[PDB]
Formats: structure tokens, C-alpha cells, sequence
RNA sequence: AUCGCUUCUCGGCCGGCUAAGAUCAAGUGUAGUAUCUGUUCUUAUCAGUUUAAUAUCUGAUGUCCUCUCGAGGAC
């Protein structure tokens, strides 16, 4: 019902809302923000400008990856903007 | 003059002592890893150094408890005490003292045309200091391609007990704010740091 | 036990060389690549003594290297094809006597891979879009445009993905102020895997395909395909538009072929052999690499065999239609 | 996983697994300047001709399937 | 004591500990004891409980990066072709997890596999000797 | 045939009952015997789901490493009425442990398994590592011999045991230090 | 012969030093050393089932050399 | 089982802990189960130790 | 000395009255797992599916003729 879109990673910076603000996306954790999130403008566009990567609210900050997902190199896969398995809006 | 070190093309080192009276060839130990071996060298009686066709340098030491006379695929083995990826294939390994009045050291050429050395630490102080060097340097001065240093030296095998000198020397090329601020994170001064890395090079080599 | 490592003699082996103007000077600085090392040399117009302005170690395996320029631009950047999943655009600051990291982009995983780009590297003569490619399955494109301040900004990637396709070489193509073209040597093994007989091992020719980037549609579509008669190892840009015809040279076993589109028919010439050779006749020949000599007056090419034989490659054209090709023995 | 080439599964055959590790070895050879140079030294050819023979052996290796 | 199972949650949580430890210690030369712990980790590979299987997955991934692939693969070889379907399902899942990352460094560690009639399974490049 | 398949391997012992049903035995024969690789765990074909609590009910709860034992925290940790608990909130007392920060800056620095060839499986604890030639301390005490165990004097006369044929015990065909008098 | 009867023992002995004790000779496959419930203590006599009979006849020959708590141990066929 | 094996001449070890039929383990057990002492004429580099000792007794 | 009775002595098992004095704490949902209890296959044989092998699932009870499942005859 909820899974990654995994379109090619662009240069656009990730945007998280109030709620999701502190979370590293994949590890679900708050620890050691280090690197930065990138998603395609196909996932981030228009009404998605400054949109949350998750809930669909306005982004108040930018997501940072953990060090855990860093060494395991998961941050380099397709754009980790969750799509519900209906549309994205 | 006592034992004999076999180097497999694939399964690496086989410790073989020749019993003189029985004339038998005796395999009493082997490696815990497969490694494609170019050539070997003896740091001492109980240690062996070896290079990979892929351009790795390993050092494997016997346990002091080894059984010198004996009779899955082995009985007792030897722990691997060092793994370092040069990134360049090494066709010879020779231990020697480079300069007169200098400290004994280890020598490796490579196929790329480079010649370099490995050196032991005589103190834990320079040890831990160079450790912090490598640490704050890495994140504060990443490698140029964006490739990570640690992985690149851990490339085939994870790094064990090696400090990379060529990263430590880049302290010179950083901006004065990098040089200084990092020296503060090191609680030293750029002259202190710089000369202290000149120490090892000077004392051991040119 | 612990070991501190020192280099003493840095490797003299040179894998790649690229010549561009990196200081904004009329002189040409030569950026060469030692095995793990990035290196910058300055030859002298008069004495020719080669000055080494910079030597730096990147702590990563260099894969391919290319230099480029913004259109009509004054200066030249560097593109570093690397073993990581990151392409990086570099600029050498003449003052600071060291490189700066201009752009860092992460397209995928780490280390030399089968499917991960960085292997082959090509770029447009006008420097609009740089194309990066792996050996198989992934060919990506980054579009470049200078900012409002005329400082270089990189776009978002694109995707050329074509399943089960081996890429021999990728070379930039010359189309002046057009939708850019790219020459990708390809081959398909999917014919070979499903053919238990082994027929597809033979009777399978490597497909030459020209991809067309399109700015307006902002994707990369397959456009041109011809089957290549015999397998060539690499391709060569032929400057088009104003200077010369727009096409590609193809260095193939015992042959070179100018092979181009429009109505342009292919032109083949054999690779000349030396009189009274002592080598096994069963050993053929190809070309190793080529350095194009491009002049406001004319242009030509330089080729070399295994045996070290450099030829000057020339084009005989009727307007934009090349009728034949002339190769004179140059030197060795 | 599927779209990531080299992905295995429970039904994976010998032939496919070994031809995989072959092709990956060859991409490593194309990758590392040195090891390539070692090959050129041992069997005398150009760097070029080496890489060319490898690129010929990419699809074939082990030969036909079963 | 914990990884040796009183009840599944012990194996799970302890395994998570092995994970975060395994990412944290990386590169500092402690791998030995992590190998020892990997022994006791290894039997837990088999189960259908989602949380313990995904836990064990994270575990063996961190252990992959810390120990290095060679040792992993040396535990994952025999399981690939084993007759049963279960063992193949799992060991192939593992072997994939080991395969995607560090695919570049695996080359050396594929063992020697003899060549049959129709196919040549020996890679002779590594046997070229100066 | 499972018979003749055993002639094609350097260590055919690796071939087992269900091995002959493998989709590719002509390989698995060559893998399973690979040099340093380790066997698959045995808990399958046992339907018991990898464990039961038979032997696991006689185990100790836990025992600390000696480095942590010398510290002295063990005695500090050890009860309370409810109103004493709400008094413990109103009263409250501080510093019950009162640890020495010198000591816990000392132990883990100043003071402070298995190799790769082993892997754990369900029931295995002690046995492999009491064998012919190897006994426990106390039973030495009941036996009362000062530093062969004396019925390996009769393992001289009557012969080597049928049960453990590979046997060697000290002084006879096995040319011994501490406890272990045979291997 | 697969089983033996063992008399004259001290309760500090248990099924474990019998396990260990007779496998010194040859492995005890099935051990039986009664625990008496009522007073919670052992009378000290044992029954041992082996792999096959040869183990146990050698066991008749060698077996009665064991001395449990300074004292004599009976082993005979059964 | 071990009595049948060992008395049959097929030694008792794991190696054989699979097959039942008497025949096949016989070929399996068949599957289970040279120095040069340099004579003075420089031709004895093919000559065995014991042979050259016999030529010691002859010499 | 014995039997019976008794006395003494020793040993072993071996929380007040009142109106009962008065009064009396529970969140939800999405997924998912574990652990208890209860109940079912003496089926014989073969063929197929299926399993690592089992297991499981799926189908029928030597043929022909005559007489009233049984008997006889020819195979
Ligand atoms: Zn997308
Ligand atoms: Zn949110
Ligand atoms: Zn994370």
C-alpha cells in the first residue's frame, strides 16, 4: 500500500514537514544526521514543492541520512519519496 | 633456515616444516582466507607478509602457541593481523633499512611504478594522534573523487591496524582555516602537527 | 602491531591524458592520470621542459577522464569518471595551485561494477550535456548550463537504459547548437544466452546506435541504429557544422570506416600493413587510441597500431558529402 | 532486485551463476588499470587488444548454454 | 547468552545489537570477536517470523560490512545449491544481500570450480604467472 | 546413483542421504568440500523448530566476566512497601550506588570465544570440546590420584577399547600434561 | 551385554560422572542412575545401554576398575 | 554394522556412512586404498633408495 | 523380669468494637508473531501431482462366459 517510487535520483533537495522532520528516511532513526536527501522532480514538483516526503504537508526542513544507511550505501538507490500505491495526489 | 613458506596461487599460505630424519614434508598450518598471491616476505619467524594479484597487502602472524612438530580442511590456522588495500598490484616484498642510522622497515614496490614502505609504530602516542588525524581529516577533507578513503583502503579486505600516511600528509594542502581549526580539534598547532608527521618520514626514510 | 604507510616514489604509469586550457591562458595545461593519481603538467612552448604544476592523490580508482568547455567559453573544467557512484566536475584554480570540487553527483553504488556508470565518458563539443556510461545496462546524461553569473550549474540526470546491452565505447558527436547526438557502440548477448547451439556466438554484429538527447522533450530517445559489419573497438568524433562533416570514424579489425547518417554512405579503408613483416599473418591489427588535431585552417587525425605506427587520417569531402578517405604513413 | 543484474534465486542454474561471476570478473579487469596491465605483461598484447578480447569474451564465456 | 535462545525476542534484539555494533566498530580491527558472535548468529537464519527474519537480515548486513564479504560468502556457499527448497530460498536471499553491495570486491573469493564438457568454468586469467 | 557418485569426490563423505536428490549434485559435491567453507546447520529435517527447553532449564541465568566482577557493583545491586515508595518520592535519598569513577575509568582500560572453524547448533554444549583420555577435576578427587588415570593401566592389558577405536592414551601408544591423559 | 549393573557408589556421584566416567572406557548411549524422590538421594547402582554388544563385553573385561569415592564399583552384564 | 564393514575388510569411518549394498563400498574401499638415490655413473638418478643400498652391499 | 493404668520428664513429626468501619483505575486502531487448550488419519495396493525424502492431494479394486456375493471353466 505504501512503497518507494524509486525513480532516478536528481539534484532536488528533500523536504520534510513538522512531523517527519528529524527522521532519517530508511532507518527510521534520529541518529547522526550526516548526508543529504535527493529525489527527482518527478517525485517533487508543483504542489510537491517543499512538500513532505511522507505525509503530504509543507516541508519545514530537509532530511538528513544517518551514518548507518551511509556505510551500507542505501542512500544511492532510487529516489526515496514514498508513494502510496494509489497516486501521489 | 628452519621452516618453509608455501604460497598457493589461490589458497595462499601453507606453513611447511621439513623433518630432516624422516625427510617428510609437513603441513602444520594454513591461511583462513583464500588469497591470490603474488609474492611473500618474512617480517619475522612467526609472521608472513603477502601481496594479492588484485593489489592487496596482508600480514598473517602465527600464534605463539604453534606446534612445531606434528603428524574444515586443516587442523590449526593463523590469524590475519593486517589487511590494507594499496589499490596497486605489488610484485615484490622486501624488508630492510632504507637509510643508514634509520629504523628497520618494510618495503613494497608496485606494478604502477610506485615504491612505498610500511613502518611499525614505536609508541601508542603517535598511534592515537595519527588516528585522530585520519578521523577528523577524512570527514573534514574528503577524497577528491568523492570516493571515501576508508572504503578504498578497506576495498577487498577491511583495514586492520594501518594508518594511511598519504592522507595524513594532505594536512599541508588544506586551507589555513582547515589546517588551524582541525589542529584545534586536535589541540595542536600546524607546526606541531606538520613536524610530527615529518617525524616518521624523516626518521625512517627520506 | 600497527603499520604506518608511506609512499616514496609515486607511480610513473600514465593511463589517461587530456589537454585543455585550465588557467584561462593561451598555453595548454596537460592533465594526465596516474593509476590512483590525478596529475597536472605544464610543457613549455620554447624549451618544452615539462613542468609539473600539481600532483594529487584522489584515494580512489580513476576510470575514465575527459576535459570539456562551455560553449565559446574561456576556460576548461575536468570531468572525473570514478570508481565510486559519483561523477565530479573539477576546476583547477591557477592561483591556489590546487583543484576545487565544483560538482559532486551520486548516480549509484561504489566500486568497479558491471552496471554502474563511470566506466566510459563522453561530452558534447559545445559542452551542453555530458554523457556518462557503464559497461552494461546504464547510460546516464547530465546537462550543463552556466548560471545567471555564468558559473557552471549541473542539471538533473536522465536515463538511456537499454536491457542486456554491452557498451564498447561512447564518443561525443558534433552537432552545432542542435539536439546533441551520442555514438554508443553496443552489442546484445540476449541472442547468445538463448541460443544453445552457439550460432548467436557468431552471426551477431555489434550495433552502432546514435542516441539523441532532446532539450525540449528533456529525455534521451534511441534514434539511429546500423549493424556494424565487423567489430571495432573505438570511435572518433568528426567535427561537423562549419568545420568539416559531422560524422564518426570507427576503428575496426584491419579496417577503418567513416560511418555516418544523413544520406552519407559508409567509407571503408583497409589498415595498411608493412612490407615484408615477420609477424604471424594470423595476427590482425586495430588502432589503440587517436588524438584529433583540430585547426582553424584544417583538421586530421592520428592513429596507431599495436606495432606503434601512427598514420595521419584525412577526409576527402564534396561539400558535406565525403567521397573517400586518404591515409598517409605519418611516423612511428 | 530483479532489475539489478546478477540477482540470484532458488532456481538459479550453475551455468548462469558462473557466467555471471565471469562477466563481473571481466568488468573488474576493465576497471582496474593495474591488473589489466599485469595481463598485458604476462600475455604480450596491447592494453587495447586485451580489453578487446575481453569484450569478445563477455557474452560467450564457458561457451554455449545447456 | 542472549543470542543462545531462551525465546525468540532474545535472538532478535541481540541480533539488532550485533548490527549496530557491527556498523559502529567498522575498520578498527576488532573483527575476531565479531566472527565469534557471528557463529552464534548463524543458526537463527531459518524462521518465518517477520521481525526476527528482517532483524537477522539487518544483522548479517552489518556483519557483512564489518567482517568483510569473504567470510560471509564462506558461510553462504554450500547453502546455494542444497537440495531443499527452503535452504536455497534463504541462502540465495542472503547471497543476494551480500551480492548487491560489494559486488566489486567479491571477485577474488569465488572458489575454483572445475570445467565440464560443454563449458569452461575455470577463469585462467588469474593463473597467468610472470 | 548415490553409490558411484561417491567415487567422483576427494572427500565423498560430504555426500549425504538427501544429497543424491540435488538438482546439481555434480557441483554441490565440489562445493561442500571447499577448503575453508563451513557446513549448513543441521536443525532442518528435525521438525522441532530449532529448540526446546529440555537442556535449557538447567542453565544458569548469567555470569559476569571477571573484569566486571572485581569492580564491586555486584554487591551494590540487590523490598519496599507502597507507602515507602511514595515516601521514596517525598523523602528521596541520593547516591545509593556511589560508584568510584576512578574504578570505572580503570577496569575497562587498565584491565580490559571461538575461531572461524566452528558454528553452533541446537543441542551442542559441552561434549565435543568428557572423552576417553579427558575427565573433570572433582572426579579426579574421588579417584584421588596425584598429578595416567589408573584404569588406563588396565587399558594396557585388556586392549584398546572397541567403542573408541581411534584411541590413544598416554604412555601406551600415545607418548600428557595436566588433566588430559588421552586423545 | 549392552547394559551393565553398577553397585557401591556415593550420592555426590551423579549421572554426569557416570556419563563422563564410563565413556572414558566407551560411550554410554543410554544412562540410568535412579534419583530417589522420597528422601532425595541416590542408593548408588547403575544400568548402562551401549551402541552394541562388543562395547559392553570389552566393558565387562576392562570395566570394573573404576573406584567411586575411594570405594569399589560393581560392573556386570545385563 | 561396523562388524559387517570391518570384518568385510571395509574400515569403519564416516566415509561409508551412506550406501547399504555390500558391493559398492568395495569399490569405494579400493578407492580408499619412491625416492632417487643417485648412483655414481650419474644414471642412478632413476635408482631407488633400497636398490642403491643393495648396490652398497654389492659394492 | 512381664502385663495394665496413672504422674512427671524428654526426643521425633510438629490478632478486640463500630454504619461488613468507610471507599474501590478498565484507551484506541493498523499489521504481525508467539504460547496454552480442544478435536481428527491402523487403509489395504497401485497410477499421477507434490516433497530434500517423507508427508499431503488426486483416481479405481486381473479379464471373459454360465448358474443361483458364491461356485465352475479358459486362459
Ligand atoms: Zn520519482
Ligand atoms: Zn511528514
Ligand atoms: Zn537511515
Amino acid at each position: 500500500d505504501l512503497i518507494f517510487c524509486r525513480k532516478q535520483a536528481g539534484v532536488a533537495i528533500g523536504r520534510l514537514c513538522e512531523k517527519c522532520d528529524g527522521k532519517c528516511v530508511i532507518c527510521d532513526s534520529y541518529v547522526r544526521p550526516c548526508t543529504l536527501v535527493r529525489i527527482c522532480d518527478e517525485c517533487n514538483y508543483g504542489s510537491y514543492q517543499g512538500r513532505c516526503v511522507i505525509c503530504g504537508g509543507p516541508g519545514v526542513s530537509d532530511a538528513y541520512y544517518c551514518k548507518e544507511c551511509t556505510i551500507q550505501e542505501k542512500d544511492r538507490d532510487g529516489c526515496p519519496k514514498i508513494v502510496n500505491l494509489g497516486s501521489s495526489k | 633456515g628452519h621452516r618453509v613458506i608455501v604460497s598457493d596461487v589461490q589458497e595462499s599460505f601453507i606453513w611447511v616444516r621439513y623433518k630432516r630424519n624422516e625427510n617428510q614434508l609437513i603441513i602444520f598450518a594454513d591461511d583462513t582466507y583464500p588469497r591470490w598471491v603474488t609474492t611473500a616476505s618474512l617480517l619475522d619467524y612467526d609472521t608472513v607478509a603477502g601481496a594479492d594479484k588484485f593489489g592487496n597487502i596482508c600480514v598473517v602472524r602465527l600464534p605463539p602457541n604453534t606446534n612445531d612438530e606434528v603428524d574444515n580442511g586443516a587442523s590449526q590456522k593463523a590469524e590475519v593481523i593486517m589487511n590494507y588495500h594499496v589499490g596497486e598490484t605489488v610484485l615484490s616484498l622486501q624488508k630492510t633499512t632504507l637509510i643508514p642510522g634509520g629504523s628497520e622497515s618494510l618495503v613494497y614496490t608496485t606494478l604502477s611504478g610506485g615504491i612505498g614502505i610500511l613502518v611499525p609504530f614505536t609508541s601508542h602516542e603517535d598511534h592515537d594522534f595519527f588516528q585522530h588525524v585520519e578521523m577528523h581529516l577524512r570527514s573534514e577533507h574528503p577524497p577528491l573523487c568523492g570516493r571515501d578513503h576508508l572504503s578504498f583502503r578497506s576495498y577487498y579486505f577491511p583495514v586492520k591496524n594501518v594508518i594511511d600516511g598519504d592522507l595524513c600528509e594532505q594536512f599541508n594542502s588544506m586551507e589555513p582555516n582547515k589546517q588551524k581549526n582541525v589542529s584545534e580539534e586536535l589541540d595542536r598547532t600546524p607546526p606541531e602537527v606538520s613536524k610530527k608527521l615529518e617525524d616518521i618520514r624523516t626518521r625512517y626514510a627520506f | 602491531m600497527f603499520l604506518y604507510n608511506l609512499t616514496l616514489q609515486r607511480a610513473t604509469g600514465i593511463s589517461f591524458a587530456i589537454h585543455g586550457n585550465f588557467s584561462g591562458t593561451k598555453q595548454q595545461e596537460i592533465v594526465v592520470s596516474r593509476g590512483k593519481i590525478l596529475e597536472l603538467l605544464r610543457p613549455d612552448p620554447n624549451t618544452g621542459k615539462v613542468h609539473t604544476l600539481l600532483t594529487v592523490e584522489v584515494f580512489g580508482v580513476i576510470r575514465s577522464l575527459m576535459a570539456f568547455r562551455l560553449t565559446g567559453g574561456t576556460k576548461d573544467y575536468i570531468v572525473v569518471g570514478s570508481d565510486s557512484g559519483r561523477i565530479v566536475i573539477l576546476e583547477y584554480q591557477p592561483s591556489k595551485n590546487m583543484f576545487e570540487k565544483i560538482h559532486q553527483e551520486t548516480f549509484g553504488k561504489s566500486g568497479c561494477r558491471r552496471i554502474v556508470p563511470g566506466q566510459f565518458l563522453a561530452v558534447d563539443p559545445k559542452g551542453r550535456a555530458v554523457m556518462i556510461s557503464a559497461i552494461e545496462k546504464q547510460k546516464l546524461v547530465y546537462i550543463l548550463n552556466r548560471d545567471a553569473a555564468a558559473r557552471l550549474t549541473i542539471s538533473s540526470p536522465l536515463e538511456a537504459h537499454k536491457a542486456n546491452t554491452l557498451v564498447y565505447h561512447v564518443v561525443g558527436v558534433d552537432v552545432g547548437f542542435e539536439n546533441p547526438m551520442f555514438a554508443c557502440l553496443e552489442m546484445d548477448y540476449e541472442e547468445a544466452d538463448n541460443d544453445p547451439t552457439g550460432e548467436a556466438a557468431a552471426n551477431t554484429q555489434q550495433t552502432l546506435t546514435f542516441y539523441e538527447l532532446d532539450l525540449g522533450l528533456n529525455h534521451v530517445v534511441r534514434k539511429y541504429s546500423e549493424p556494424l559489419e565487423e567489430h571495432g573497438n573505438f570511435l572518433i568524433t568528426v567535427p561537423g557544422g562549419s568545420d568539416g562533416p559531422s560524422g564518426v570514424l570507427i576503428c575496426s579489425e584491419n579496417y577503418i570506416t567513416y560511418k555516418n547518417f544523413g544520406d552519407q554512405p559508409d567509407i571503408r579503408c583497409p589498415i595498411p600493413r608493412r612490407r615484408n613483416d615477420l609477424d604471424d599473418p594470423e595476427r590482425g591489427m586495430i588502432f589503440v587510441c587517436s588524438a584529433t588535431h583540430k585547426t582553424k585552417s584544417m583538421f586530421f587525425f592520428l592513429a596507431q597500431t599495436e606495432q606503434g605506427d601512427i598514420f595521419k587520417i584525412t577526409l576527402e569531402t564534396d561539400e558535406d558529402m565525403v567521397t573517400e578517405i586518404r591515409l598517409k604513413y605519418f611516423d612511428t | 532486485q530483479s532489475k539489478y543484474i546478477g540477482t540470484g534465486h532458488a532456481d538459479t542454474t550453475k551455468w548462469e551463476w558462473l557466467v555471471n561471476q565471469h562477466r563481473d570478473s571481466y568488468c573488474s579487469y576493465m576497471g582496474h588499470f593495474d591488473l589489466l596491465n599485469y595481463f598485458a605483461i604476462a600475455e604480450n598484447e596491447s592494453k587495447a587488444r586485451v580489453r578487446f578480447n575481453l569484450m569478445e569474451k563477455m557474452l560467450q564465456p564457458c561457451g554455449p548454454p545447456a | 547468552d542472549a543470542l543462545m535462545d531462551r525465546d525468540l525476542v532474545h535472538r532478535q534484539t541481540a541480533s539488532a545489537v550485533v548490527q549496530h555494533m557491527s556498523l559502529g566498530v567498522y575498520g578498527f580491527g576488532c573483527e575476531d570477536s565479531l566472527n565469534h558472535l557471528l557463529n552464534y548468529v548463524w543458526p537463527n537464519v531459518f524462521e518465518t517470523s517477520p521481525h526476527v527474519i528482517q532483524a537477522v537480515m539487518g544483522a548479517l548486513e552489518g556483519l557483512r560490512v564489518a567482517i568483510g564479504p569473504c567470510r560471509m560468502l564462506q558461510y553462504c556457499l554450500q547453502g546455494l545449491f542444497h537440495p531443499a527448497r527452503k535452504v536455497r530460498d534463504v541462502y540465495w536471499k542472503i547471497y543476494n544481500s551480500i551480492y548487491i553491495g560489494s559486488q566489486d570486491a567479491l571477485i577474488a573469493h569465488y572458489p575454483r570450480i572445475y570445467n565440464d564438457d560443454k563449458n569452461t568454468y575455470i577463469r585462467y586469467e588469474l593463473d597467468y604467472i610472470l | 546413483t548415490v553409490a558411484e557418485l561417491k567415487q567422483l569426490v576427494a572427500r565423498p563423505d560430504v555426500v549425504e542421504m538427501h544429497d543424491v536428490t540435488a538438482q546439481d549434485p555434480k557441483l554441490l559435491v565440489h562445493l561442500k568440500a571447499t577448503r575453508n567453507s563451513v557446513p549448513v546447520p543441521r536443525h532442518w529435517c528435525f521438525k522441532r523448530k530449532y529448540l526446546q527447553g529440555k537442556r535449557g532449564i538447567e542453565k544458569p541465568p548469567f555470569e559476569l566476566p571477571d573484569f566486571i566482577k572485581r569492580t564491586g557493583i555486584q554487591e551494590m545491586r540487590e523490598q519496599k512497601t507502597m507507602k515507602s515508595k511514595m515516601r521514596e518520592k517525598v523523602r528521596p535519598k541520593m547516591g545509593k550506588i556511589d560508584i568510584d569513577y576512578q574504578k570505572l575509568h580503570d577496569a575497562f582500560f587498565k584491565w580490559q570465544l571461538t575461531i572461524h572453524g566452528d558454528l553452533y547448533y541446537e543441542g551442542k554444549e559441552f561434549e565435543t570440546r568428557k572423552k576417553p583420555g579427558d575427565l573433570s577435576d572433582e572426579l579426579r578427587i574421588s579417584l584421588g590420584m596425584p598429578v595416567p588415570p589408573p584404569w588406563l593401566i588396565a587399558m594396557q592389558r585388556y586392549g584398546p577399547p572397541p567403542s573408541y577405536p581411534n584411541l590413544k592414551i598416554p604412555g601406551l601408544n600415545s607418548p600428557l600434561y595436566g588433566d588430559v591423559f588421552g586423545t | 551385554d549392552a547394559t551393565v549393573y553398577v553397585g557401591g557408589l556415593d550420592e555426590k556421584v551423579s549421572e554426569p560422572l557416570l556419563w563422563e566416567l564410563f565413556l572414558q572406557a566407551g560411550p554410554v548411549v543410554n544412562t540410568h542412575m535412579p534419583k530417589d524422590r522420597v528422601t532425595g538421594q541416590h542408593q548408588g547402582y547403575g544400568f548402562v545401554e551401549f551402541l552394541s554388544e562388543e562395547d559392553a563385553d570389552y566393558a565387562i573385561k576392562i570395566m570394573n576398575m573404576i573406584k567411586l569415592y575411594g570405594k569399589p564399583i560393581r560392573v556386570n552384564k545385563a | 554394522h561396523a562388524h559387517g564393514m570391518r570384518c568385510l575388510g571395509i574400515p569403519n569411518t564416516a566415509h561409508f556412512a551412506n550406501v547399504t549394498q555390500i558391493e559398492d563400498a568395495v569399490s569405494l574401499w579400493a578407492k580408499l586404498k619412491d625416492t632417487e638415490e643417485e648412483y655414481e655413473d650419474s644414471s642412478g638418478n632413476v635408482v631407488n633408495k633400497k636398490t642403491y643400498e643393495d648396490l652398497k652391499r654389492q659394492g
